[PDB]
Formats: C-alpha cells, structure tokens, sequence
C-alpha cells in the first residue's frame, strides 16, 4: 500500500481519493491518505469550502513516484509534487502514520467498484491526454477545455482527446455518405479502432477517462466525450461481441457510481435513448439498460 | 441559418443560392394485389433545384430504375437527392457554384450536409417558408419530360419564361410561387384560368403562357381568387 502525505491543510476543503469524499477543516492536523491500492490509476481532487469554484485534482499512480500535496499561498490551491529523496519520503510518512494524522483509503474488501471503474485507464495514457511532461501526475479541473471545444482557448491547458465528429470528412468515406452516416462501423472499426487507438483497451481507457473527469470535476466537454465515444459504438451495425459485452459492464458500473443527484448534468437524454432504445446495440446493453430503466427512469 | 420571412430579400440578392425541393423524388401509386394485399409502383420522379434569381431550374428526372431492388425508398430518396445536388454542384464552375443550398424540408439537412462535405463554405439551410414546389408536376411541360424518360436525365429550365425582362426577381418569385400554390390548391381551375383564352398562348420554348403586363395582374387576381376560395370551401367560412 502507498501513501500521499500532505504537508499541512492550511484551508478548509473536501477532499476526493477517487469515488470517495472527506472534508477537512482549516489549519486541521491533516497528513494525509495510506492504504492507497497499488495496481491502479488514483485521482486526488478537492473543492474549496470557501470557493467551491474550479474543483481540480491529480491523476497519479504510486509506483511511479513518491508523491505529496502541498498547498501553495500563492496560487491559492493543493499542488502535487514529487519528492526524489525516498528516505527523506519514508520517514515523513512513517511519523505521519505513527501519529495517526492520516485517513486511511477505505476499499471495503468485496468491493471492485475502482477496478471496474478504471480496468482500462493507464497513466501513459492520460499523460498523453493532458500534455505536462515535467510531472508524472496530471493536473485536472472543471474548467479546462477539449481540443475540439477549442476548434469551436489556451492549448498548453487543454484536455487532447480524441476528436470524434459524425459529420466530418474523417468519418465519412466519400462515395460511402449514406452507408458511413447511418451505420459507423468504418469510423468504429477502421479509423478509430485500427488507426487511432489501435486497440479497443485503449478506446475503452479513454471512454472511462472522460467519465470520471466529468464525474469528479464537472468537467463539461468529458462528459461530451464520453457520450460521443458510446455513441459511437451504438451507432456502429458491426462491433466484436467482446467489445459490446465489455461496454455493457463499463456503462453497469459508471450508471451505478453516478450520484442520483448529479444524474441532470452528467447524462445526455437523447444519447442514451438513442442508444438504448433505437441504436443497432439496444439490444446488446442489458445490464446499462436494466440499471439505467430502475435507477433513472425520468430520463427515459 | 434558417430561411424566412424576415430575411427575404436575401432570395434576390448577388449571392448565388439554390432551392432543392426533394417532394417529387420519390413518387408511388397504391392498389391491392391479387392476394388482397397493398403495394406500391413507383413512376419518374424529379428533383427541383431552383435558383430564385435567376429562373434557372436545375431538373434531375429520377427514373423508376434507381429504386431497383433497394430498401428504404423514403430514406434513399433523401441521401439520392443530397447525391445528385452535391454532382451538380461539382460539376458546375467554381464562379457558378451556390454560396447558400436551401432545403426545402428539414430531413434534406443532414443527407446534403454529409453529401457537401468538401465544401465546408457552401452553407446547408432549412426554411420557414411555405413553398408550392411540390406542384411543379403540375407544369404540364415539366410533368411530360419526367414521365417520358426512360434512363436518369438533367433538363434546364428558365422557370420564369422571359419575365425577367420587365420585372424583379422578388416580383418573379412571386409570381411562381402564387401560381405554384394555386395549382396545388386547386389544379384543375388553376389551369382553367390559366388557358382560358385561347388568343394567348405558350411559346414552344416556354412554361407558361405569353401575358401582357395587364394580363399578368388579371391572372393574378383570379389565382389570388382561387385560393381564398378554396380556403372558404376548406374551412366551411
Ligand atoms: O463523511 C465522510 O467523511 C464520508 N467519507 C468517508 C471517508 C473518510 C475519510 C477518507 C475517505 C472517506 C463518509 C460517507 O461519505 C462521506
């Protein structure tokens, strides 16, 4: 089990460590959270009590570094940073934990909900997405823009996923308009399987990458990202049944996670019925559907 | 965006555009089978591809044929007619091609924007307005040329004879579309005045018949007359 110290919570804030929350009160004696599970991606994410403006947070995964927050007077907020010198590391964490100043991450033993949250999501791969090569963690907020919200403004700040668009020349096979148009398996298969992510892993990391940054922080053009990336295999006559079975528990776990209070921001209507109910796939989606018609049938 | 009533003099202005009306791509008669069942038979169709400043009507006949063994007419009818208006457009000079394609029905949307796609600055548009193309079968002479073709085929029209000599395109427009709606309210009376005397007749290179200047304002009267008629015959008023 790894361990994120903080070196002191100087301002009252909730603190998220991946589907899970905890406020802190300022100038609280606050080290930090242990007992995180090696073998997955984390996120750290937090939300000012006086300023719940820009939530933000880290993606991070411990066997890559030592890693701690600090907050910064200056900009005003909880910076990751990497400490190099293991021992003086260890020994930090070692009094925070003897003076039992730290949460400890609380994954009830049957409970898989980060793996299944997260089975795809690699940190190569998010740092491909957010571009800051200096760090091996990747800085997130609510208010960072996609690459194709910008085409439509800093791009040193922007979230790079992939573009997706129905009417575009990349998705559309000139001389195929009708067939490509009604029926995405070229775009599926072709260009974004084969040529762009080259494997559905990859794809499915994405999908699930853009879930949790609109779940966590609001952040609005993941969410358009993410019901793009369904879509798109929805729309799709042809997909492999192990990608369809798979979507079909990557969706189970999203549905079940989103808090029932949030389900107006984070789910679009039109894509799900459309999925659900008049897509080639809306009969392939069993258990999203049967979650999705118990959980919220408003929206449908 | 969308087409209408307040931005109508744009119809007239130096930016070339286009109409496309897709209401007689598709065209069927339903009768029963032997078994007691319906079917249906297809019969030649056309798109109507009309440039309201300058009369130019662009007619692709689409014959039975392309339907041949197909599924989804009304569907292919869509994406058939967004193919065809996308082949004229390249297959007109770059000083010629429309800045504006306005679609008649708002399902054209979609098939002629994906049909358009190399050409990002050709704007794709729905209207608001109400218009009689789908009567343009009711021009006896654009009704023949379809009927009589035997394989796909493009005629050229001047949809506004040589009107363009003595009024404005607004003034034309308005002349087309009145007679448009009259003969889609009232077919058989619309050509009665139309034809109701013999003295004036249609030129062989034209559509319609060679009124003086008088003559076009009684006509217009009494298709004005028609449709308010017809409306009271509709409504019970
Ligand atoms: O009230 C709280 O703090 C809650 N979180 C528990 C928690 C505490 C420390 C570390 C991680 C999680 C309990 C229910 O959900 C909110």
């Amino acid at each position: 089990m790894n361990t994120v110290p903080f070196t002191s919570a100087p301002i009252e804030v909730t603190i998220g460590i991946d589907q899970y929350s905890f406020n802190v009160k300022e100038n609280q004696p606050f080290h930090g959270i242990k007992d995180i599970p090696i073998g997955h991606v984390h996120v750290i994410h937090f939300q000012h009590a006086d300023n719940s403006s820009m939530r933000y947070g880290y993606w991070f995964d411990c066997r890559m570094g030592n890693f701690y927050i600090q907050y910064d007077p200056k900009d005003g907020l909880y910076k990751m940073m990497e400490e190099r010198d293991g021992a003086k590391f260890e020994n930090i964490v070692h009094n925070f934990k003897e003076r039992q100043m730290m949460v400890s991450y609380p994954k009830i033993d049957e409970d898989d909900t980060w793996y299944n949250l997260t089975e795809f999501v690699q940190m190569d791969k998010i740092r491909k997405i957010v571009r800051k090569d200096e760090n091996q963690f990747s800085y997130v907020d609510s208010s960072m823009t996609t690459v194709q919200e910008n085409e439509l403004s800093d791009p040193a700040h922007s979230l790079n996923y992939t573009v997706i668009n129905f009417k575009s020349r990349e998705a559309i096979r000139p001389g195929h308009e009708m067939e490509d148009f009604l029926d995405k398996s070229y775009y599926l298969n072709t260009v974004m399987l084969q040529g762009i992510f080259k494997n559905s892993s990859n794809y499915f990391g994405e999908l699930q990458f853009a879930f949790l940054n609109a779940m966590f922080f609001g952040n609005y053009g993941s969410s358009l990202q993410w019901h793009a990336m369904i879509e798109l295999i929805c729309s799709s006559a042809t997909v492999p049944k192990h990608m369809l079975d798979k979507l079909d528990e990557i969706l189970y776990y999203q549905i079940k996670t989103l808090p029932e209070q949030y389900s107006d921001i984070l789910l679009n209507e039109r894509v799900w019925n459309i999925c659900l109910y008049s897509s080639f796939q809306k009969n392939s989606l069993h258990n999203t559907e049967k979650i999705m018609e118990n959980k919220y049938p408003e929206l449908l | 965006g969308a087409m209408n009533s307040s931005n109508y003099a744009e119809l007239f202005n130096n930016d070339i555009k286009l109409f496309v009306d897709d209401t007689n791509v598709y065209r069927v008669t339903v009768h029963k089978t032997f078994e007691g069942n319906v079917a249906t038979k297809a019969i030649n169709g056309c798109i109507f591809t009309l440039n309201p400043k300058t009369g130019h009507l662009f007619l692709k006949i689409i014959h039975t044929s392309v339907w041949a063994g197909q599924k989804r007419l009304s569907q292919l009818a869509k994406w058939k007619t967004a193919e065809e208006v996308s082949a004229l457009v390249r297959s007109l000079p770059k000083e010629e091609q429309p800045k504006q394609i306005i679609v008649t029905r708002k399902a054209m949307l979609d098939p002629l924007e994906v049909h358009m796609l190399d050409f990002p600055n050709i704007a794709i548009r729905p209207t608001e307005l109400r218009l009689p193309f789908s009567a343009a079968m009711s021009i006896d002479k654009l009704s023949d040329v379809v009927m009589k073709a035997t394989e796909p085929q493009m005629v050229l029209f001047n949809i506004y004879d040589d009107w363009l000599d003595r009024i404005s395109s607004y003034t034309a427009f308005s002349r087309l579309t009145l007679l448009l709606r009259a003969l889609k309210t009232n077919e058989e009376s619309a050509k009665m005045i139309l034809l109701s005397d013999p003295t004036i007749t249609i030129k062989s290179y034209h559509l319609w018949p060679s009124f003086t200047d008088e003559q076009w304002i009684t006509i217009e009267s009494q298709m004005r007359d028609l449709i308010l008629t017809e409306y009271g015959r509709k409504y019970n008023v």
